[PDB]
């Protein structure tokens, strides 16, 4: 698999970010798309995450209310929308695929990065 | 976040070993596991360590870890001057949904 | 006459989005489509043909909800495979499980009879198409179920692996029933992949049957209804269909 | 048998207790025709014939 | 196939000897409708078909 | 489990001994009640044993003759009578259940232990 | 009785290692394992060990054991003085019922 | 099991090797019975190998086309067929069944040997 | 042939350890492993190691062996001087049958 994600120059006033992440040719029907930042100057911050063949996309409860993920059939893309931009929401959005093992105290590691959307907020 | 992270220091030293030792208590004591998503200046972050002690297909014998209790430590054996980048942890939450701490990673 | 539009008996039954208007429905006469087709989740039925038999003669499809307790198991899961107004959905009688907190703890969930009729439950088992799916929805790599009443038991062990892929979906949920006589308890115990059921189908004893036909429907008075439509039944014999229902 | 094989393959589980009993046992018959052997394999849970 | 599943799990055990042999083949079949794929996922034990 | 094992003061010329020890909601049937000793001044000894589901108790063939275990189903009482009493049975008895683990090797230990009975022989 | 004993000797040091040591020949060395249950002063044994290595729900990284062919030891690897009591070890044995060989049992 | 080679002395101008190796008592029918040669002053070579009840014997191809193993039914022989001996065919010839294990890297090692025939050519 | 063995010389020390490596290109170490056959003066090789790790029904605690990447190496941990014999390693090999591949045999 391989995560396709690109765009998003600059949304300054108020609500336009919109990102893709085409993903390309994952087997596995039940496979996730776990969406991260990363402010320039700060670590990492879960943000997002939905498996386009299930339902109900899940957030983070800091952005429960300004973010929305969505998919597609035809093609495989991964839509988020984000409300009220604000000065704090300057960073890079990643996408990643979501993988497995078999061991007590399981949990999902990201296997597969995209690449990273510079979305960026001025005057 | 919300893990316990050393703030800005691995205190890089020669080829000796190196560790990075992040804590936290209940809802990341409650059995969950940690990994260490190493991330090269700009690139995307690299997977190093799933399941505390697992390495995925294409990472040498130098990273290692262990969640000891009500705590994780990465393990840096060797070290070598072209794996200078960051380390962030990755760990399970339970204030009801809760699901990607990662902290603040260290460096170097 | 319940005039089955797109909906198979079976489809009926469970539910699926597209003959959600099916809904406690009685009927003398079942009619199905030769057009019928399912646009839900991939399924088998084992013995598919008495499950089918055992609806269409009860004649019925009242459905009284009830309460299990799953107590740490995620309810209400839903499928691309399977959209009702563009949101993702389920089949509207059955209740599947997926794990919370990335743990699916062992189900021992009992629920006694103590009405005077019996239940009819319909639940199923999930065949994910690889080792990894199985992984992301429950947490646990194998599997195997039992429902268990005091007169039978039925363990199933799903199995994992891919199957072509049918509108998408290379994974499988096999149908199964188990009925509960009065003073009878249903006991599920399941350590993953159970398709869980919402509650239990009143079952009568009828004149009630189902028969394929692509004949209209009409406003009329007939006793005998075939396939080829309805016949007077002055004359003793007729040469019209061996498929028959009425006198 | 020469002509015949049956594996069973017992399930642990708690079902409802009758008369104080959460366990079950299920019953088999094999036929064994003339010049035939009856072979038993077993690793536990095997309610003997006598 | 599109409509049906069967999964075999072999049984390893000794049977009685028939000719010298204590082990057995299963037979089964499969019907294939035009507009269906036969798929045949083994991890081992398959007597495959030509 | 709780195991409630009680009184049994003094039985002095012959065989009068009586213990109890009515186990409280044991989940699995198949389970055990087994009898210990303990002389004041020595270690243990295995002495019984039984299962109440299961048949035939069990002994260690230094009281085969002088011991006898029953048991009884509205209660979960475990009666144990000793015949010939003697100045050598003067102890405290321990009734406890045994556990199970799956390994090569396999032997059942003492999960839970009752409180003890102070038989006691004296003139 | 049946099985060998550390008589009456634990031999109490400070907080250093104590080890019991139990043997006997077949029928104990036939494959059967060994348990440890401590004896607080007149209140009823409480597990420790069961299977050589194994410890039940409630006992600290303290104890431990080993099985090692024809004998058998308790490590009390710690120590404390609130842990002072008696430690019996159970065997199976094959004098045709011979079930719960126990000993004399060590003290302190 | 129990390998019983023995015989061939001497087989001077041209091809006349003939060996036996009747095993005796083999449980397990998929067994295996792969012929070792040991020349006097240098280590093993394997040369050969069947499996009676499977079909096509297996060579090392330094030796296809010079060598025949075969089996019976009745007697459980294996018999091994040596064309154009040369002066480079002086060694102890060994007959031995291959043994298992389920581990990764799964490869067949030679549990029971036989004794050894003093196959030898010369003037 | 095909595996490089310690030609003809093991050393022969006194009780040390001992310790003979064979090693070989792809084909051999694509996965497969090695065995160990000593060979007393004479009389048919017996086995000692299989998986590079196991031992047999009737050999000491004296041999042990493992297979570390690329090479493997049997470990004669103890010694003694009736265990004076060759000692042979298979492995498997990919040249499209390359079943029996031995070696040359290290002694004593």
């Amino acid at each position: 698999v391989q995560l396709v994600q690109s765009g998003a120059e600059v949304k300054k006033p108020g609500s336009s970010v919109k990102v893709s992440c085409k993903a390309s040719g994952v087997t596995f029907t039940y496979y996730t798309i776990s969406w991260v930042r990363q402010a320039p100057g700060q670590g990492l911050e879960w943000m997002g995450g939905i498996m386009p063949m299930f339902g109900t996309p899940n957030y983070a409860q800091k952005f429960q209310g300004r973010v929305t993920i969505t998919a597609d059939e035809p093609t495989s893309t991964i839509y988020m929308m984000l409300s009220s931009l604000r000065s704090e929401d300057t960073a890079v959005y990643y996408c990643a695929s979501l993988g497995n093992y078999e061991s007590g105290g399981y949990h999902p590691y990201f296997e597969y990065w995209g690449h990273g959307t510079l979305v960026t907020v001025s005057s | 976040s919300v893990l316990t992270q050393p703030p800005s220091v691995s205190g890089a030293p020669g080829q000796r070993v190196t560790i990075s030792c992040t804590g936290s208590s209940s809802n990341i004591g409650a059995g969950y596991d940690v990994h260490w998503y190493q991330q090269l200046p700009g690139t995307a972050p690299r997977l190093l360590i799933y399941g505390n002690s697992n390495r995925p297909s294409g990472v040498p014998d130098r990273f290692s870890g262990s969640r000891s209790g009500t705590s994780a430590s990465l393990a840096i054996t060797g070290l070598q001057a072209e794996d200078e980048a960051d380390y962030y942890c990755q760990s399970y939450d339970n204030s009801l949904s809760g699901s990607g701490v990662f902290g603040g990673g260290t460096k170097l | 006459i319940l005039d089955g539009e797109n909906c198979t008996l079976i489809d009926a039954l469970l539910g699926d989005p597209q003959c959600d208007g099916f809904q406690n429905k009685k009927w003398d006469l079942f009619v199905e489509r030769s057009k019928a087709y399912s646009n839900c989740y991939p399924y088998d039925v084992p013995d598919y043909a008495s499950l089918r038999s055992l609806v269409a003669s009860s004649g019925t499809l009242e459905f009284n909800n009830e309460s299990f307790n799953w107590t740490g198991v995620t309810q209400n899961g839903t499928s691309s495979a399977c959209i009702r107004r563009s949101n993702n959905s389920f089949f509207s009688r059955l209740n599947w499980l997926t794990h919370l907190n990335f743990k699916y703890p062992a189900l021992n969930v009992t629920m006694p009879n103590n009405e005077q009729f019996d239940k009819l439950y319909i639940w199923g088992v999930h065949h994910p198409g690889t080792d990894k799916d199985q992984i992301f929805l429950y947490a646990q790599a194998s599997g195997r179920i039992t429902v268990s009443t005091k007169r039978s038991q039925q363990a199933v062990i799903p199995n994992i692996g891919s199957r072509p892929r049918v509108r998408n979906i290379p994974s499988r949920i096999s149908i199964y029933w188990t009925i509960v006589k009065p003073g009878d308890i249903l006991l599920i115990n399941s350590t993953g992949n159970l398709i869980a059921p919402r509650g239990y189908f009143k079952i009568r004893s009828g004149k009630s049957s189902i028969m394929r036909s692509d004949a209209p429907i009409g406003k009329c008075n007939s006793e005998c209804i075939t396939p080829n439509g309805s016949i007077p039944n002055d004359k003793p014999f007729q040469n019209v269909n061996r498929i028959t229902y009425g006198a």
